[PDB]
């Protein structure tokens, strides 16, 4: 008799320790291209903030008011989201984002702070809808009527939850010093935060600034996260962004930074910029910051894991 | 798969085959324990790596605000020294074990010709080309016989010794 | 080990045995050069194994006290791709190892084989079993002289060959 | 390299050779086609293993200005924690890919063998230490027919059958 064994006139080139480029009847794939370019995430609950921002959620810009106070466990975040509408910086912006990431949604409630004798609507031509108005759980604490001293207030809040509570507030500094006098009054502003792990402090800086936005002072956003059974306590002589409303974690979620349109046509596992990345394989080359339990990136285009044998045509 | 001219084309649903060439007719058949063996040795590999992660990152860079620029930097040094060493452990990975893939195939043809040269203890003979030559004339019955692992050698002695 | 219907149950000193079941009687007796050389090699595959690592590692994370959240995800992401990097490496090197000590297991055993071929030119021949079949009768000399590889083959060619 | 009692040291231009010890007299040759396919794969593996990666690493640590202590002693336990994986692989590797080149070494050898014994029918057979007793006598034609595998053991079989 003759023995031997099956062959095929095309079968694919494979990489061996031995041999580079060597022949065999079959292969399969072990790196994936292919790329879905659509955030297609069945099963779980999403969000799709758009042009919001996943930190405009807690200040409340017009553009982040659908979202204020969300839950999900799927958070997406895009390109043109912004996440202030008055101009300014958050200080540990990505700390307080990747927070927000695994918050599985927030949720938002009264911190009980009354005022009392002074106005505390804020209104600005750029954080508008309809007219001059604000943040939707900030408040923008000016004088009375005009140029007028600011009394010095201190409100103290206890976070009485089970679960750590994250407070947000926030610090203007006037385009000029003649537009904090019109605001707060004369005299150097100091703001103390206090809390069992917080006490650092900070004093408003007016001087002038570009027109971003339309407008020329910026306000930075600072934040702390409380313990339970933990108090906070602002002192502000002036200056203030106070905080109407307390921001609590509801879960865990995963946060993910796409540009494509959403659907519930798959079982995704990671997603990134562009789109999902949905295969069994262990490696993939379509992005390296993909975020989940998926392939893992590779530096190579393609490799052929060699199924069948290593054929010789006859 | 070493002392074999080439492979077979007209094999088609078995990995490994036999082919007679005897005096009744010409018929291509294929044996099925050995492919069914390599198959199943080469399936459980697939799903060994065919496996999708069962630990979940996050995301700890910012594509649209960038992060702080030396933290930025530390991350994208691990993240580039991570995707280096994937990449290298993911080829790595690919070459040893398409090496032991084409190793398993060739050991699993050297073991059923191992296997039929037992079956066939004098009657038959090897030839280098991966044949065998057989001392005894037999019609279909014999050959079905090697190819069920049922083979009598014992009454095919007495005229194949002589051979 | 693929060739042979089962294992042995009451080989217990040595890996490899041999058994004769002649006119003498039957015995169950254990070889010594290819068990030491396999226990040898898969020894010193473990003592290159369990090896504690030379590198030392010191704390980077706070568990009471937290440290800033940037830099503590950023720690986190590093560990958990380490983590994962190693388990993958763990897992692949275990069965990669494996793989090799029972493809050692399997030379050793065939080595063995063919080093008793070797001995046996055509006073004996395989039954594809893992048996041999002896064409001589000895009083258990011969079987210890095939175990104590001191087997002269040519003054027993003259008895075997005709049969 | 298994049934060797010792490798030649005579052998130069090749890998893997013959010796003579007719009735002409002593004479030592080179196999080609075993040792080029050897030398071709071992420097294939070579070829493949030596590289200069593609990835461009950048300097994210200051020597001469010590930078913050934490991001530093972060920097430090990632460059730290990936320097030992990369030991741990480089050993895997140069562990596995020697084991590989040995077995490789003993394959082509055993290819070298099983197709030496594929030419020879009955003409010759193994004595256990890596020779072949050849039944007939031929001044150095056969045994280089041998070499250039244009053994024609056809016209060989009527006088080595008897003896
Ligand atoms: C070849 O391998 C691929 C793996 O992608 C598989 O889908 C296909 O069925 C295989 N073909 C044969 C004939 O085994
Ligand atoms: C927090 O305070 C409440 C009321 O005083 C008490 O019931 C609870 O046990 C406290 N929890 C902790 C962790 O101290
Ligand atoms: C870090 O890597 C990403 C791609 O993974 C790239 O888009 C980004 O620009 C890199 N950051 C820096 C600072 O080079
Ligand atoms: C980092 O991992 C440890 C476990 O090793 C965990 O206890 C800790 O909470 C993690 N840190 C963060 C910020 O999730
Ligand atoms: C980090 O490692 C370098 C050498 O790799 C060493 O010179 C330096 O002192 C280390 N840094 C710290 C903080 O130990």
């Amino acid at each position: 008799i003759c023995l031997g064994h099956h062959a095929v006139s095309n079968g694919t080139k494979v990489n061996t320790l031995t041999e580079r480029g060597v022949e065999v009847v079959n292969a399969t794939e072990t790196v994936e291209r292919t790329n879905v370019p659509r955030i297609c995430s069945k099963g779980k609950r999403t969000v799709d903030l758009g042009q919001c921002g996943l930190l405009g959620t807690i200040t409340g810009p017009p553009q982040c008011d659908q979202f204020l106070e969300f839950s999900a466990d799927l958070i997406i975040e895009r390109r043109e989201g912004s996440d202030v509408c008055y101009p300014g910086k958050f200080v540990n912006e990505e700390a307080l984002r990747q927070i927000l990431r695994e918050s599985g949604g927030i949720d938002k409630e009264t911190m009980g702070f009354t005022y009392s004798g002074i106005r505390t609507n804020g209104a600005t031509s750029a954080c508008r809808r309809s007219g001059s108005s604000f943040y939707a759980e900030m408040k923008w604490l000016l004088s009375n009527t005009d140029n007028a001293a600011f009394p010095q207030m201190t409100k103290s809040y206890k976070n009485t939850r089970r679960d750590p509570a994250l407070i947000v507030w926030g610090i203007h500094h006037s385009g000029s010093t003649t537009e904090q006098t019109k605001l707060y009054g004369s005299g150097s502003k100091l703001i103390t935060v206090g809390s069992s792990n917080y006490q650092q402090s900070f004093v408003p800086s007016p001087g002038a600034r570009p027109q971003v936005n339309g407008q020329s002072g910026r306000i930075d956003f600072h934040w702390l996260i409380l313990n339970p059974n933990d108090t906070v306590t602002f002192s502000f002589n002036g200056a203030f962004i106070a905080p109407d409303r307390a921001s609590f974690l509801r879960g865990k979620s995963m946060g993910i930074q796409s540009g494509v349109q959403v659907d519930a046509n798959c079982e995704g596992d990671c997603y990134h910029s562009g789109g999902t990345i949905i295969s069994n394989l262990p490696f993939q080359n379509i992005n390296s910051r993909a975020v989940g339990k998926c392939p893992r990136y590779v530096k190579q285009e393609s490799l052929m894991l060699a199924t069948g044998m290593k054929n010789v045509p006859e | 798969a070493g002392f074999i001219e080439n492979g077979w084309e007209g094999l088609i649903d078995g990995w490994y085959g036999f082919r007679h060439q005897n005096a009744q007719g010409e018929g291509t058949a294929a044996d099925y324990k050995s492919t069914q063996s390599a198959i199943d040795q080469i399936t459980g590999k697939l799903n060994r790596l065919i496996e999708k992660t069962n630990q979940q990152f996050e995301l700890i860079d910012n594509e649209f605000t960038e992060v702080e620029k030396q933290i930025g930097n530390v991350i994208n040094w691990t993240r580039d020294s991570m995707t280096e060493v994937w990449s290298y452990n993911a080829e790595l990975l690919v070459a040893m074990e398409n090496q032991h893939t084409i190793d398993l195939a060739d050991s699993e043809m050297n073991k059923l010709y191992e296997r039929v040269r037992r079956q066939l203890r004098e009657n038959a003979e090897e030839d280098g080309t991966g044949c065998f030559e057989i001392f005894h004339k037999c019609d279909d019955d014999c050959m079905a016989s090697i190819r069920n692992n049922t083979y009598d050698h014992s009454k095919y002695r007495e005229e194949a010794m002589q051979n």
